[PDB]
């Protein structure tokens, strides 16, 4: 259990990480789902201009 | 890179990014799960591995978990995180969590 | 530490460990440094002989993909006449921005394809002229200027017939490394453009149809792609989560609701003990 | 450096920063049955990493007036994982035990634990000729509770019990106890139903106390098999 | 073969297997041994 | 061993007993031009101990709602000391930086704060198509504070910001965080007062908390410029 | 000297005196997974002999008008003994198996069984587009019958089915038929709850017949994995 | 057992043969085993070499041949809207279908040809774009999406004049050869998809015209071909005898009259002692 | 000659004589001698 004392504040905070380890590998290559566009972006069409 | 797992709704920002524990008053207490979701949208998209990984289609190797405890000195406390190889349903109590 | 990596590292065969003053699981991350604990330290492994491949993610690779960076369609007839100008820059289109942002500094000489499709508003087979205007340099003021003469600007005449026209463009800054962010003024006083650094200055790419207007009408559209390679790059940085608002800033706003919304980048999931897509069996 | 520690054991590991070194009972580690001191003819299975490994059991609380807990051993993981299903599966069995006690606080709680693993503990009943019941042996993975420490619940003592392979864990000193168990019989296997070599047990010889928050203050057992065999398979005795 | 006078003309040079992780996974000035307690 | 620590540059010392080891930016230290690495073909000055010496800014106060904050280099010292009158006078500089952040608490307090040395970091404007001006990027000595840190004010995301050079001050671990920057630039030399090669983010994840007596908890920022070169001698530009 | 075998694995044996050979499918014999092919890193368990026996399945009774059985491996063994334990606690397996069908009458009796090991034999579901459901094909113990013997209910043909590894049963020469099945699969190991290596199919293309005291004829199957490993423990999906 | 085979077997002559205790004749079809007589053993023969050639039927022969594929018409015009989307798969074809299912695994690189034909409803030499889209990919969901700047994925852009387009597509399964059949279901629940291995998942072909709509419109097909070479393949199999029904399963039902037909695959004939083609002379 | 960097690209391989039908065959444990009485 989390066992503090009277003026330890009762709720503490974790914080996870993530990594590969160096017997990863990825392959095939695509276009990341992440990021889009529906339209110029602003000063895109001024390029132009 | 640190994960999100608070992602959920009342959490806002920074907050997602620490997972909060308490003092319990019953025993062998479930914290938090995490999705090992990299596909799919959850605590591992936005890290390193995530962001990368997803600019490709087929990935093979092992994985780490780092928590950091951020408490005060005086606090102490023991926990124990398990990973399940999949087939079923994830565990919901320690009995089973910790095989 | 430096050396030549060419297959995953492969796993050897661990033993069950009772050691004082060992622990190999417990890390300090306020180093700065990532977590050194090995599979073999963490669990009993087995011996494997990883033979996977890691040369797709070779940086050259990464990034030597030919991507659209200039899109522009325009009216071809008898009057953008017939004719136009564009400022060069990599960042109108996110999905190539979003690769390039994940350095800071950048090396590499440039492959450019161009791509040319014509629609009637039969279709005819023009000849178009792109000329590279560098900065300074005077840029074409009509479809006819005397400026096409292009007697030491660079010059490349193609059919619409032909395949798309390529060459390469030399890494051409006059630093050793292109600056992808720029956390400095363009200029010497203080109302100078933020973010854009002088330097990674190409110049205009200017194109032109060079047959004289016809009786009807046509929509002619030229695509430009690019494809970086003799690459080096330098200084990983976190991607880009918020949606792109400018091609000149890093402004950013979120998309109204979740995923990639300033208020949370990762979609909500009922509580942190809920698990999303839960085998049932 | 030996208040850090690190057991890891299968797919398990565990880690302590505040230990007191750790316990071999009587100076010995666990070992694979040998050719000359075999007696069962038919080839043992060795399962390994499935039973070698680390079985976490439900904890307990420790309260200001608590008396002590148990566990004895097989009994309490003859139902749990792939060592529970291979003691079900085979007349016999035969294995050594890492055990790791665990149990923290604050630098303002007070309290003493002893950790002893007893061999051949045989229950004596208090105020009574009539012999202890199998219910009153067998607990399974709960264990039990002490109802005269002071005596071991055999008549004789707790003062005189630091005879047998132990550790404490005082609160201000250390916050886990290990012990590693050989096999303790007088016979190479036993059937693991009916019979158990070793009994963990856990009792608060120095109360509980402080005068900080009060918490729930937890105790909690963790316990590898070691070098498990088994012979003669058949059904199981599920 | 590159049969352009320019070398910046060349095709992709993908053949560069080196690597060094540490700068970016270890950048601390002491060693951190294997199981060594960190601090 | 590894949480005690001396430096010494010039007239200035600072020791610390609670680090966590020390980051070297890339695994890299600073260091003089090389002549085949030169461009400018003046003889430089290299003034040594009256610019390579620690400067501390102003602290600042970390509060339960605090965002974050950040100093731009060389910008937070072009205007301190020698260092800034040697910027003032030349039109070229080049330096490394040592970066030693400084808070304490009581072991009572938890909070955890990320210092990461982030090169070319460009911010961006919030919810706007117009690019920061001049006044939101040169704050100087004082240096600025995060609107969204979640983000970085950059629109990426501060969860991948470990991917820079970076240490963490969690306040029951330790309390100071040190980080060598070595010249991060693609040219050799760089005029000072229009670009920002590092700027330093000193962001807490974890809110500052306790339930102790309150005390104002400050954060102190010390920087050393390394290895200082100037070129391009003229008038100040005060 | 062809015609007499007995087949011994772990505690079990079997013999027969009537045998026509026996066959090793593709000329293999099966083997542990070799480090140079291996992919799942963490240490497998070999139980050996608690898995690696024969298993025998309840008959099934050969008819005038049967149509042929079959059985699909591992999910007929998937919840038989501490072959089907290690399945159930397991992400992973990996195994070869040695199969013997059993079949005796009279010297007056006829009847030809075709005794063939289909690799991956993925079953079509007749008159329909809709594909086969999770209970059509996943039988278990039971095993299975078949609804158009003809075209193995694939499509196919039965006539060309000795393509793959079988032996016959023809009662008039042998009254048993024996095939040693190595690991075949495109991967080193797979999860045993949603793919069947192996198809075991016996129908009967000649009839049973006699003109003599008509008996209850029935036709067994023993199984044996071989060389069992399994990765990935966790709890069972039992 | 295991040896080089270049040209058909040799025969050897024979002599008259009397001796007891050896008949090569005799055997025994229950040991599994093909009759080992060879004919020098059942008649008399003369010595013959064979200078016969096997090599036409070598696997990567017998494989290696283009064959339809994919097949998709759709109209181009003002508005599948000048576009469309092909889910990968190797079973709408019966005659490639039949050949692949001989084989239990397989493991090959596939070469892929792309040809387009157009009709009126002259012929514009239009501009296509095919991008291969792997699984997790966003699809285009409109001719001009920004999905079409394909920053990662690959895409060739070819005209309806040049040859057809080709490349290889390497084996890309993630393991070490495809399942051409798979006795599985594809996800951990039950209501998952039988007979369709995840591991054997390639992805989306989308191809749209590049080319803005004309004042009329058009009908374009788009033909994929595609030739598997650097074969391996183990375990063959029966053929197919019913006629496919589902791209999805092996489900069967027959043609209505033999032969191919349920009850019957061969065609009858009036006898077993009726010689349907006797010659008469 | 393949002039393409990644040798999948190359062209067939139609090399490769070699054979064993013996494991479709005579898959059988014990060899079965020509003329002898299989069993
Ligand atoms: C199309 C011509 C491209 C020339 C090279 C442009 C490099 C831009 C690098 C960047 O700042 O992101
Ligand atoms: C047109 C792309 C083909 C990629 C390779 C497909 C292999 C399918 C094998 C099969 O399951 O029959």
């Amino acid at each position: 259990n989390l066992i503090v004392p009277s003026e330890s504040s009762d709720t503490c905070s974790l914080i996870g990480f993530i990594a590969a380890k160096d017997d990863f590998s990825l392959r095939l290559m695509r276009d990341s789902p992440d990021i889009g566009q529906s339209n110029h972006l602003h000063g895109a069409e001024a390029a132009y201009q | 890179s640190m994960m999100e797992i608070n992602n959920t709704d009342g959490a806002n920002g920074m907050e997602r990014l620490r997972v909060d524990i308490s003092v319990q008053a019953d025993l062998d207490q479930l914290l938090f799960n995490i999705p090992l979701d990299i596909q799919l949208d959850g605590p591992l998209r936005n890290t390193l591995v995530g962001n990368i990984s997803r600019y490709y289609t087929h990935w093979s190797g092992s994985l780490e978990m780092t928590f950091m405890f951020c408490g005060s000195f005086m606090a102490t406390g023991k926990l124990i995180l398990c990973y399940t190889p999949p087939g079923g349903s994830c565990p919901t109590t320690r009995e089973t969590a910790m095989l | 530490v430096e050396s030549i990596i060419k297959t995953a590292t492969d796993t050897v065969k661990s033993e069950i460990n009772a050691e004082l003053g060992v622990v190999p699981s417990l890390n300090a991350v306020e180093t700065g440094a990532t977590s050194n604990t090995e599979p073999e330290e963490a669990i009993q492994t087995r011996t494997v002989i990883n033979q996977h491949g890691v040369s797709e993610t070779l940086v050259e690779n990464f990034l030597g993909r030919a991507a659209l960076v200039s899109k522009k369609s325009f009216e071809y007839k008898n009057h953008h006449k017939n004719f136009f100008k564009w400022t060069i820059n990599t960042k109108s289109f996110v999905q190539l921005r979003r690769k390039l942002e994940l350095f800071t500094y950048l090396r590499f000489d440039a492959e450019i394809t161009i791509l040319t499709t014509v629609a009637v508003n039969g279709l005819p087979d023009l000849t178009l002229q792109a000329m590279f205007v560098p900065t300074g340099a005077l840029t074409p003021k009509e479809q006819d200027s005397f400026h096409w003469q292009s007697g030491s600007n660079a010059s490349v005449f193609f059919k619409i017939s032909d395949p798309p026209a390529r060459m390469t463009i030399p890494f051409m800054c006059i630093n050793s490394a292109y600056s992808v962010f720029y956390d400095g003024f363009a200029g010497f006083e203080k109302n100078g453009l933020y973010g854009i650094n002088p330097a990674d200055t190409i110049g205009n790419l200017c194109v032109r149809i060079v047959n004289e207007h016809q009786p009807v009408g046509f929509t002619v559209t030229v695509r430009v792609y690019m494809k970086p390679k003799h690459i080096k790059a330098w200084a990983p940085r976190p991607p880009r989560t918020m949606p792109y608002m400018s091609i000149a800033n890093a402004n950013y706003k979120g998309r109204d609701t979740a995923p990639n919304t300033l208020n949370a980048i990762i979609g909500n999931r009922a509580s942190v003990t809920t698990m999303p897509h839960n085998i049932v069996t | 450096s030996d208040r850090v520690l690190q057991l890891k054991l299968g797919n398990s590991a565990i880690v302590t920063q505040e230990a007191a070194n750790y316990c071999c009972a009587y100076g010995e580690w666990p070992n694979y049955l040998p050719d000359h001191e075999a007696v069962a003819i038919d080839k043992p299975t060795q399962p390994e990493t499935s039973t070698d490994r680390f079985y976490t059991l439900r904890s307990v609380k420790w309260e200001s007036n608590s008396t002590g807990w148990w566990w004895k051993l097989p009994d309490a993981l003859n139902n749990i994982g792939m060592f529970g299903q291979n003691v079900q599966y085979h007349y016999l069995y035969r294995s050594g035990f890492l055990i790791h006690v665990q149990c923290n606080a604050t630098k303002f709680h007070q309290g003493a634990l002893l950790v002893v693993a007893i061999p051949e503990h045989q229950r004596g009943a208090h105020d009574t000729t009539t012999s202890p019941g199998f219910n009153d042996i067998m607990k399974g993975e709960r264990g039990g509770t002490f109802n005269h420490p002071y005596v071991l619940d055999d008549g004789t003592s707790i003062a005189c019990a630091t005879i047998f392979p132990h550790q404490w864990i005082n609160l201000r000193t250390n916050n886990s106890a290990t012990i590693v168990l050989p096999w303790m019989n007088v016979a190479p296997m036993d059937f693991p139903l009916r019979h158990n070599q070793w009994t963990l047990a856990v009792i608060p010889v120095v109360p509980l106390g402080t005068r900080t928050m009060s918490s729930v203050v937890p105790i909690t057992v963790s316990i590898a098999p070691m070098c498990c065999e088994f012979n003669g398979l058949r059904h199981a005795i599920t | 073969i590159n049969f352009y006078k320019d070398s910046y003309a060349a095709s992709a040079s993908k053949q560069d297997f080196s690597q060094d992780p540490s700068k970016f996974t270890e950048p601390v000035v002491e060693g951190l041994k294997a199981g060594a307690p960190v601090l």
